[PDB]
C-alpha cells in the first residue's frame, strides 16, 4: 500500500524525467497500444560514463551497454494515421560497448489503440552485486487510470551481471506523431 | 581506498583469482609510463562490481559540482611507471576471475 508516484501521459503531458534507481524499481507498464518501450539506466546520462539501453524497437528486445550519448528528450516517433514506427531516436554516439544483446525477431503492436488499457506489464529492476536482477510479471487489466489494488508473482527473467554505474535511470516513450504527440498512458516508479 | 570506491568495487563474499604477472619490461620506461590513469574522484562511491569510466568533473568527496566550482578537477590521475624503482611502482597485470 505505499506510495506510488503515477507519471500519467496525455497528449499534452509529456513525462519521463531523471527519476533515481536508488534501491531498485518497481515498474509498471499500464499499456493499450506499447506506449513505454524502453529505458536508459545510468548515472551521468551523457557519452561518459557507462550506461545500458534495454528497449523493444518492435522487432527485438535490444539490450546494450555503451557510453551512448544521452539524448535528453529520448522517443520513438510512430505515424498516428499510418501506424508504423519512423525514428528510433535514442543515441547520437555510442563507444567503449561493453554489453551487447538483441532478441528473436518479431512483429509487435505498433499502432494506437483506443478504449481501457489492454494489458499490466510489472517490472523489477535490482542491482545486487553486479547483476542487474530484471524480472517480469504480466496480466490482462481494463482500467483508465488509477493503478488497480492487485495480487501477482514476479518471475525472473533477466539475471543479467551488466557491472555498470546506475544511479538514475529515464523512461522511453513513444512519440505518437499524426510535430510531437503521445496516446493515453502511465507509467509507475514504484520504489 | 582508492581502487574499490572509485576505480572498481568487489562485494567480500563471491569472487575468484588474481592473475597477475611481471611486465616490467612490456608496461613500464626508465622515465615514466605516463600512458594509463586511475579515478579517485567521483561524486558518492560504487556499489560491488561497478566500472565507472565517466570523463565528468567531479569533487573528491562527493560535492555536486556545476564546473568552474570548487574542488572540481580531471577524474583521471597518472600512475608513473619506471623500471627503475621497486616492486610498489613496477606494473603488473591482473586477471580477475
Ligand atoms: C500515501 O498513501 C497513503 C495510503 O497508502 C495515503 O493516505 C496518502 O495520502 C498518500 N500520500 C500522498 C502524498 O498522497
Amino acid at each position: 500500500y505505499s506510495n506510488v508516484t503515477g507519471f500519467h501521459t496525455i497528449n499534452h503531458t509529456f513525462g519521463n524525467p531523471v527519476i533515481p534507481f536508488k534501491d531498485g524499481i518497481y515498474f509498471a507498464a499500464t499499456e493499450k497500444s506499447n506506449v513505454v518501450r524502453g529505458w536508459v539506466f545510468g548515472s551521468t546520462m551523457n557519452n561518459k560514463s557507462q550506461s545500458v539501453i534495454i528497449i523493444n524497437n518492435s522487432t527485438n528486445v535490444v539490450i546494450r551497454a555503451c557510453n551512448f550519448e544521452l539524448c535528453d528528450n529520448p522517443f520513438f516517433a510512430v505515424s498516428k494515421p499510418m501506424g508504423t514506427q519512423t525514428h528510433t531516436m535514442i543515441f547520437d554516439n555510442a563507444f567503449n560497448c561493453t554489453f551487447e544483446y538483441i532478441s528473436d525477431a518479431f512483429s509487435l503492436d505498433v499502432s494506437e489503440k483506443s478504449g481501457n488499457f489492454k494489458h499490466l506489464r510489472e517490472f523489477v529492476f535490482k542491482n545486487k552485486d553486479g547483476f542487474l536482477y530484471v524480472y517480469k510479471g504480466y496480466q490482462p487489466i481494463d482500467v483508465v487510470r488509477d493503478l488497480p489494488s492487485g495480487f501477482n508473482t514476479l518471475k525472473p527473467i533477466f539475471k543479467l551481471p551488466l557491472g555498470i554505474n546506475i544511479t538514475n535511470f529515464r523512461a522511453i516513450l513513444t512519440a505518437f506523431s499524426p510535430i510531437w504527440g503521445t496516446s493515453a498512458a502511465a507509467y509507475f516508479v514504484g520504489y | 581506498g582508492v581502487i574499490a570506491d572509485y576505480n572498481y568495487k568487489l562485494p567480500d563474499d563471491f569472487m575468484g583469482c588474481v592473475l597477475a604477472w611481471n611486465t616490467r619490461n612490456i608496461d613500464a620506461t626508465s622515465t615514466g609510463n605516463y600512458n594509463y590513469k586511475y579515478r579517485y574522484l567521483r561524486h558518492g562511491k560504487l556499489r560491488p562490481f561497478e566500472r565507472d569510466i565517466s570523463n565528468v568533473p567531479f569533487s573528491p568527496d562527493g560535492k555536486p559540482c556545476t564546473p568552474p566550482a570548487l574542488n572540481c578537477y580531471w577524474p583521471l590521475n597518472d600512475y608513473g611507471f619506471y623500471t627503475t624503482t621497486g616492486i610498489g611502482y613496477q606494473p603488473y597485470r591482473v586477471v580477475v576471475l
